[PDB]
């Protein structure tokens, strides 16, 4: 029954003839029980991913890769599936690889495909797996790990794309137990220009887009608050250069974090003394960094 | 059919 | 001869009838000798500015204020004129006040009107007068002192507006003797989003727009270089927390600049210890602040 | 006519 497809992928299929075979495969997956999916198992899943990477390598047939994504969604739509997608090496990585501004629909299907893994309860820290894998692609071609998620938040993009961006961002924020983490990557985002564009993502009136912001803003705010609660204390104690150096030496000294901090400081200390508006100047950077860590 | 339940409860997200 | 106009402004003129009188006034100014302009002198100039502010107060007749700008340009087009515009109180301030995205042409005429004052040789630091005056308007309504110059660098704006923006920016950068100053306000700009838009101001192919960037980039670069020359030394000496604290105490201690610096530091020191990616995190802010002070 | 000379030598700026 199932074997018929496993061979079809291995039998060196190609543009157009592949597409067809892939379509039928999806539809067969969806319109079947759970036990028929098992028989496709790891072996079948395997071959699907092989074609993906092989198809990525090459540089008419975006439609060809897309169907393998849809196949996966269909395949993963159950216990067995996702689990066995998770056991793979390049599984989660290739889903990520499918994201991009150039093929709106594929990214759409790739994003929510990952998002549903994040908010998975029992395989703890799935958001960590996703974020790791998200990183690994940013070197093959050497651009930043988030620029996909921001590319699909411009002028031109399908308003359905935008929902799937911020939709992923939430799944890559909510289950994260460490507050430091969430503000970290949220600041990563806004460094690329999320705050420059997030203005426009309220101007658009939508039903499914604004159940997203109503969980994002809910977070970006319940973090900001809780963070002051910690900063406010630091406004009290670290009142003193002494209190600063005291902490700098104890925590930012013999931890790889040092040469970074050292640099930050070196940059800060650049504006020579006798600059009349130096108070004003440092005031300016004050708000810069403050916007960066808080807003 | 499972990951659909996780998908709708995503746009209309009560899985938070 | 000249008196005839001086009375015309004082005689409580109004919409449409004012416009007419203002047009003729401009054209008379332009098509006259230098001695006829003297007779209009301070008294006449005076009344022109009175109408301006009076016209600003109020909230069909943008065309009305504009003509007073053109009148000034015409009036200032010589020795005598500019000098006597400079002797005023609210002179330079009102020119600034004329800048805005809402009335493309007026701002156009207001900008270059100021720009030509900056690059004035003998009344030293005219760029300082302009920048001071530029500030004072940012409180009447409480928005930032540069957002005009950036508003006119968007989607929608006349490509002639854009030339007059970056055109002013150059006049408010080149004659400034202190390097610290130029990077200061350049960073002020880019904080509002100049680097986000300056991408687009090369995409447009223009003849007069790209004699601007060929003086701006010439600056933004001959500053960046020269600044490293100073920073590089600081990469050598301040190799050590000791060397940092040593300098922090000597220069950032009893100078109003303190409570700013103190804050910067407090923000930096927020990310609690045990955050696994804390090295990564500080790495991120590293580039943020580094982009801010250098790029 | 003076501030015109400062104006052209602005777009085509040799007053730097």
């Amino acid at each position: 029954s199932a074997m018929m497809y496993i061979q079809e992928l291995r039998s060196g299929l190609r543009d157009m003839h592949l597409l067809s075979c892939l379509e039928s495969l999806r539809v067969s997956l969806n319109n079947n029980p759970v036990s028929w999916v098992q028989t496709f198992g790891a072996e079948g899943l395997a071959s699907l991913l092989d074609i993906l990477k092989r198809l990525h390598d090459e540089k008419y047939d975006s439609r060809n890769q897309h169907e393998i994504i849809r196949c996966l969604k269909a395949f993963m739509n159950n216990k067995f599936g996702i689990k066995t997608m998770l056991e793979t090496e390049e599984g989660i990585l290739l889903l990520v690889r499918a994201m991009d501004p150039a093929v709106p629909n594929m990214m759409i299907d790739a994003a929510k495909l990952l998002s549903a893994l994040c908010i998975l309860p029992q395989p703890e820290d799935m958001n960590e797996r996703v974020l790791e894998a998200m990183t690994e692609r940013a070197e093959m071609d050497e651009v930043e790990r988030f620029q996909p998620l921001l590319d699909g938040l411009k002028s031109g993009t399908s308003i359905a794309l935008k929902v799937g961006c911020l939709q992923l961002i939430n799944a890559l924020i909510t289950p994260a137990e460490e507050l430091d983490f969430r503000v970290h990557i949220r600041s990563e985002l806004m460094r690329l220009g999320l705050h420059q564009v997030l203005q426009e993502l309220r101007e658009i009136e939508n039903e499914d887009m604004k159940v997203q912001l109503c969980v994002f803003d809910e977070q970006g705010d319940e973090d900001f608050f809780d963070l002051k609660g910690r900063l406010d204390d630091i406004r009290m104690e670290m009142d003193d250069f002494g209190e600063v150096f005291q902490i700098i030496l104890n925590t930012v000294k013999d931890s790889k974090a040092e040469p970074h901090f050292l640099s930050i400081l070196q940059h800060l200390l650049l504006v020579r003394n006798d600059y009349e508006a130096r108070p004003q100047y440092y005031k300016l950077i004050e708000e810069c960094v403050s916007q960066i860590v808080l807003h | 059919g499972v990951m659909d339940s996780l998908l709708e409860a995503l746009q209309s997200g009560a899985a938070f």
